[PDB]
Formats: structure tokens, C-alpha cells, sequence
């Protein structure tokens, strides 16, 4: 039965980590390599995944090739990081060498 | 006399259209059977979903 | 079950002018909407469908055109004229117009009789019938390869009682025919086999499920 | 592509104000991100829209071990 | 690769969709020994469609997929009988033209072949992509020009009468984002050589031509024994089986 199932439902999978890889920005990828991590999973949780897997499609988010949320969502970042450049000068500017 | 002729119906080359127009693809006499032009709201002077 | 098809389907049509000085014959096949910037064999597919079934070509069919034909009125005259296409009349009218534009004389009776037959159905040395008659090339070629592709599945009822005649089981009756049905009995069957061997070695499990039920629930009740 | 014409007068007598600083995400990235990793996780899943021995079987964690499948 | 995945599911889901819908492609026996296991019915097909992916099982060319074949085929080749070309000429009304003189039409529209040189020069030939994007039209179109690289739709209504010979729609439409040609509908009027108004109102009025290859579904009377053709019919004395069992029942 699992592998049934992990035979039919495992390009909505491959897509859907794809669209997640999408999401995130070049440079805090980078940033996320530094770190690591371990995480601990109930054999319970993991034979209800396996068990039930449910089907996952995203035919209807992407037109053609294009998917529009992810490229939103990945522009966002521009603007985020003018906002963070803006803002750092000004305050430098404004306040200058500190002193506690 | 008799008007031979006297002007008629006259055929322009060009249908010039002053409205602004969105983009889009040939639908006259060549049809494009491929998807219309995707439009995306890029370039957000705020944010507002991240 | 073969079709016979009672009527050529030509598509000719005449257009003459006023004047009558001008004529043409056109086909019509209608006016399909192409696209660019995708592949034209697809396309081309699948306006061929529709075009198949507007000339009754599609479903399996063998021609019966071989009794449209009437004699004519003088003696010598035993020719088989036909009465499909476009008939030779309409041609003789469109012709006399013409030349009474130019201030011809009309169309001679010798003419007349040269047009009106050209139009014929005679018998073919094995028994098939030809018919000549006016019609486009499109249509013609489309449905005489028609017809060569759907024959190719037509055979005599020997030649099947002889490729299934390994198959037939012991204890069965043997099937009497009438003696017209060996003489001249002929069957459309498809020949060949279709092997199950893709679905069964993709999905096995099911397909041995499936047989396995249904030959079960058949043995439980001897 | 190339961009759309404006109108004849926005082009003769046209001026606009830009700025060309495109800026960095150093400062947000160059951190010691170990803590505030997990809900950075959590919000990016959450900007995708998604969605005997067997009566034991309960399917009331299904989420967050996809989430563990796609980080994996 | 990814996009490669993503392409490959989307034409799945989009051919199962079709498939499925009005009258089901498949049989319902394969439905049932599908869904056996426990499938929906189209995740089994959906599954089984994926597995056949790339396979190297012989097939067997049916009679039918011939005819289609042969039809497509001339479809694609013989594109005049269908209403569509693939190149077509634009030109001012003060340049002459070769044409079909044949039929007798009065400015007819149609060329034996679309000429390669006009007046001692090569007749420039634009894609249609090109003159889309293009924002100089009127110099390009101060001489004409053959535009290539597309299927043209086009239609005709060949009426009996004398009259001027002119499209329903204009020619041409420029718009910011780009330039269109607009459906061509053709009026063709039959041809009197001594009628000063209609003469005029030709070279006058119009100032611009269409021109496209003669059509091959349009044929003179004069040249009638062409369309004589023959087709053959089997004797009237084969008799057709509908049942060719050879062996009854025993009880």
C-alpha cells in the first residue's frame, strides 16, 4: 500500500518542494546553509503519512510555466531589502557613533 | 450629363485606435492558439504580503 | 456492421454570371480556423475527424452506387448513364449561356450527345461496377483511399472459417450455411490481436484480483 | 519586450523621479539564524495554499511532517 | 530537471481531464479492474497513463489511423482547399500586379504564384512577428510587401454581378502594443471591360491591394473533363454475414 501510494503521488510532492524552493531568496539560502538541525518524528505520524498520502495538485497555480504567487512573493524581497539599506543610512546618519 | 462617377465608398488601409490598449495577441485573420500574455503586479512600492 | 454508401459525395458546385460569359466550378469543403504558434499536424488531426464525418467516410462502408444509372431513349444507345456528381446537364446549361453570350450558335445535337454521357457506370471484369462522374480531386482521393484502407479488412467467409477453424471446440455443433453464404458470403472482421500483456505487467496485482474473483464466484457454484 | 509609449506631451515635456539604490539583504541575512529559523519554516509553508492493527491509525499530525518531508 | 516535473504533471492532469470527460475514452471493464484496488477511477487511469510513459510495445496501425493520416496529410499540403494560407502580399493600387486571369474577375485578388520580383526588384518579405512588433509601418508599407511566417484565414463571396472588388474589413490595424491584420472576406465581381464607373471607382478609391495564391478549389468551365473521376462499387451479388460463428450450442 505505501509504496503505491508514494508511486502515485510523488510529482505533486517534487512540484510542491520546487514551488517552496521558489519562494525563498537567494542570499537567506545561503544564510540557512550555516545552520543545522534534527528533527524527531513519532513512528505513529510517520505511518499515518505513509498510510494516507494525500494527493496534492497545483495545475490550476500555474499557467503555462508561470506560477504568479511565487514570483509576487520572490519580489517582495526587492523591496524589503531597499527598505533595509534606506533605513540603516538614515539612521547612521541621524544618530551617529554611540555611547554607553 | 449623366454622373458617371462621383465619389464612394472609400477603403482605408489603417484602423488607428487612440485609446491606450493592454497587450495582447493577434486575433484577426492570424489567430495565436498559445496562452494570452500573463500579467504580474511586480515591482510593489510597500509590501504587503511578505 | 458495413455501411453501403448509396450516393458519390461530391462537392461541386457551378457559379456562373449574369453575363454568362464567366463560369467556374468550385469544391466545397468548408473554411476550418487555423491557429499559429502551435503544431499543425495536431490541428490537422483533428479538423480530419470532422472532415471524415462530413463525407461519411469514418465508420466502416462499402459503396452501392452501382444502381444509379437509367438508359437512354434511342436504340443504339445501351450505355449506362449515371446520376451522380454533377450531372452533365447542369454543364450543357452553363455552356449554352456561354456561347450565347459570344453569339455562338448553341451546343449541336452531336455535342449534346458527346456531354450527356459522359457521366457512365459499366461492369468491371470481376463484377465491380465503374462509375465515371463529375467531382473534385479532394473527394475523390479521400474516398477512394477510403475505400482501399476499409477493404483491406473484407474477406471471404472460407478464408475466416479457415483462420479460426483451429479454435473451434470438440463437442459444439457444426454451424450449416446456405449455399449462397460459401458461394458469395464475404465478412467484415478485424484479424488482429491485441496483446493484454501492457496492463497486466503494469498493474498486476489487480488484474489477478480481477480474473481470480470472477473465476472464483464461477467455480463455487458446481 | 520594450515599454509602452506615453502620450506625446509626457514625452516632450516629461520628467519623472527615480532612485537607483537597489540595496542588500545582508543585514537580515548575516545573523545567527538557529533560533528564528523554525519560524521562518512556519511562515513559508504557510504562504502556499494546501489542502486491528489499522483503527490505531490517526492522520491528526499530517501537516507538520509534510512540512519536516519538504524542509528534509 | 524541475519545470520539466511541473510541464509533465500539468499535461497530465489537462489530458485525464479530457479524457474523462462527456463519453469516457476508456471501457467501463478497465474502469472496474482499475479501480480493484481502490482508486477513484481516473488515479488508476492517471497511474497507468504514467507507467506507459516512454514504452517500446509494438502497435498495430489501424485502417482508420490510415485515413486520418492521409487526410491530415493533405490537409497540411493542400492548404487552399480549406480556406487558409500561409503567405500573403500587400501592395499600392499604382503598382501593377500579375494575375489570374482565368476566371474573369474584375481585380482579382489572386496570383498564380506570389510574384519573387516586381518591377525588376525583389518583393521584400517580412514574418509575421516581425510586423507586429514592428513602429515604422507606413515606410515599409509605401512599397508593399509579402507577409510570411503564419496561417491566414481568409473567405470569399464570388457574387454573380459586376461591381468593385474589395475587402469587408480594412487591411491593416495599429494599435500602441502592436499592429493586426484583420479578417479578410473577399467580394469578387465578375468583369466588363467597357464601364468607365466602375473603372474608375478602382482605381480611385482603393489604394491598397491584398493579394493572395489562387485558390485550388476554384476551377474554369471550360477546363470541365478535369473533374471527370472514377469510382468502383463491389458486385451487387456478395452476400454479408453478420454472425460468423461456425458452430452452434450444444443444448
Amino acid at each position: 500500500a505505501c509504496r503505491d501510494k508514494t508511486s502515485a503521488n510523488w510529482r505533486g510532492y517534487s512540484v510542491l518542494v520546487s514551488r517552496y524552493r521558489s519562494l525563498i531568496p537567494n542570499e537567506l539560502f545561503e544564510s540557512l546553509r550555516n545552520i543545522s538541525g534534527e528533527y524527531n518524528i513519532n513512528p505513529q505520524d510517520e505511518h499515518s503519512f505513509f498510510f494516507a498520502l494525500a494527493q496534492i495538485n497545483a495545475d490550476d497555480e500555474f499557467i503555462g510555466a508561470i506560477d504568479k504567487e511565487s514570483a509576487e512573493y520572490l519580489d517582495e524581497y526587492a523591496t524589503l531589502a531597499r527598505d533595509i539599506s534606506n533605513s540603516l543610512t538614515l539612521v547612521k546618519a541621524a544618530f551617529g557613533p554611540l555611547e554607553r | 450629363g449623366e454622373i458617371i462617377y462621383d465619389g464612394g465608398l472609400s477603403s482605408k488601409l489603417a484602423d488607428v485606435v487612440d485609446k491606450t490598449t493592454e497587450p495582447h495577441n493577434a486575433d484577426g485573420a492570424v489567430k495565436d492558439g498559445r496562452i494570452a500574455p500573463v500579467k504580474l503586479d511586480l515591482e510593489k512600492q510597500k509590501l504587503d504580503k511578505l | 456492421e458495413l455501411i453501403k454508401v448509396p450516393t458519390i459525395p461530391h462537392n461541386l458546385v457551378l457559379i456562373q454570371s449574369d453575363n454568362g460569359k464567366h463560369a467556374l466550378i468550385k469544391e466545397d469543403l468548408g473554411q476550418w480556423p487555423v491557429e499559429t504558434g502551435i503544431s499543425l499536424v495536431n490541428q490537422a488531426g483533428v479538423f480530419a475527424v470532422q472532415l471524415a464525418n462530413k463525407l461519411g467516410i469514418d465508420k466502416p462502408f462499402v459503396l452501392d452506387a452501382g444502381s444509379n444509372y437509367f438508359t437512354d431513349t434511342s436504340f443504339i444507345d445501351t450505355r449506362k448513364y449515371c446520376t451522380d456528381g454533377l450531372s452533365p446537364r447542369e454543364i450543357q446549361k452553363a455552356l449554352n449561356r456561354q456561347r450565347a453570350y459570344y453569339d455562338r450558335p448553341e451546343l449541336t445535337i452531336s455535342e449534346n450527345k458527346t456531354l450527356l454521357s459522359q457521366s457512365i457506370i459499366y461492369p468491371d471484369a470481376d463484377g465491380n461496377d465503374v462509375s465515371i462522374i463529375f467531382s473534385g480531386a479532394m473527394s475523390h482521393a479521400i474516398f477512394t483511399y477510403a475505400q482501399s484502407q476499409w477493404n483491406k479488412n473484407i474477406i471471404k467467409l472460407d478464408d475466416y472459417i479457415r483462420e479460426i477453424t483451429l479454435t473451434v471446440p470438440k463437442q459444439y455443433r457444426p454451424r450449416r450455411f446456405k449455399e449462397i453464404e460459401h458461394t458469395h458470403g464475404y465478412v467484415y472482421r478485424e484479424l488482429n490481436q491485441g496483446s493484454l500483456l501492457p496492463l497486466v505487467d503494469a498493474n498486476l496485482k489487480e488484474s489477478s484480483s480481477y480474473y481470480f474473483k470472477k473465476l472464483m464466484s464461477s467455480i463455487s457454484n458446481v | 519586450y520594450r515599454p509602452r509609449r506615453f502620450k506625446e506631451i509626457e514625452h516632450t515635456h516629461g520628467y519623472v523621479y527615480r532612485e537607483l539604490n537597489q540595496g542588500s539583504l545582508l543585514p537580515l541575512v548575516d545573523a545567527n539564524l538557529k533560533e528564528s529559523s523554525s519560524y521562518y519554516f512556519k511562515k513559508l509553508m504557510s504562504s502556499i495554499s494546501n489542502v486491528m492493527l489499522t483503527n490505531r491509525l490517526t492522520t491528526a499530525n499530517a501537516p507538520t511532517v509534510r512540512a519536516i518531508t519538504v524542509l528534509t | 530537471t524541475s519545470g520539466s516535473i511541473i510541464n509533465h504533471a500539468n499535461n497530465l492532469n489537462k489530458v485525464i481531464n479530457h479524457v474523462f470527460a462527456d463519453k469516457p475514452l476508456i471501457s467501463e471493464t478497465m474502469l472496474k479492474i482499475l479501480t480493484i484496488d481502490g482508486t477513484t477511477g481516473k488515479d488508476g487511469y492517471r497511474n497507468w497513463l504514467d507507467k506507459l510513459v516512454g514504452h517500446n510495445y509494438p502497435v498495430y496501425v489501424e485502417p482508420v489511423v490510415n485515413i486520418m493520416n492521409f487526410i491530415s496529410a493533405r490537409f497540411v499540403a493542400d492548404s487552399s482547399y480549406f480556406g487558409y494560407t500561409n503567405e500573403i502580399m500587400i501592395m499600392p493600387n499604382h503598382i501593377n500586379v500579375p494575375v489570374d486571369d482565368r476566371f474573369g474577375f474584375r481585380d482579382s485578388p489572386f496570383c498564380t504564384s506570389l510574384p519573387r520580383t516586381i518591377m525588376g526588384n525583389d518583393v521584400r518579405r517580412i514574418s509575421y512577428n516581425v510586423f507586429s512588433m514592428m513602429e515604422d509601418i507606413d515606410d515599409v508599407i509605401s512599397e508593399g510587401f509579402i507577409l510570411y511566417d503564419a496561417y491566414f484565414n481568409f473567405s470569399y463571396d464570388i457574387m454573380t454581378t459586376d461591381g468593385v472588388t474589395r475587402l469587408k474589413e480594412d487591411i491593416l490595424i495599429v494599435t500602441d502594443t502592436g499592429n493586426d491584420i484583420k479578417p479578410i472576406h473577399f467580394y469578387i465581381y465578375f468583369e466588363n471591360r467597357n464601364d468607365k464607373k466602375l473603372r474608375y471607382e478602382s482605381k480611385m478609391n482603393v489604394s491598397y491591394r491584398l493579394y493572395i495564391k489562387t485558390p485550388a478549389c476554384l476551377l474554369p468551365l471550360s477546363d470541365y473533363m478535369r473533374a471527370q473521376h472514377d469510382y468502383v462499387s463491389p458486385s451487387s451479388s456478395r452476400v454479408y454475414i453478420k454472425d460468423p460463428a461456425v458452430v452452434y450450442t450444444r443444448s
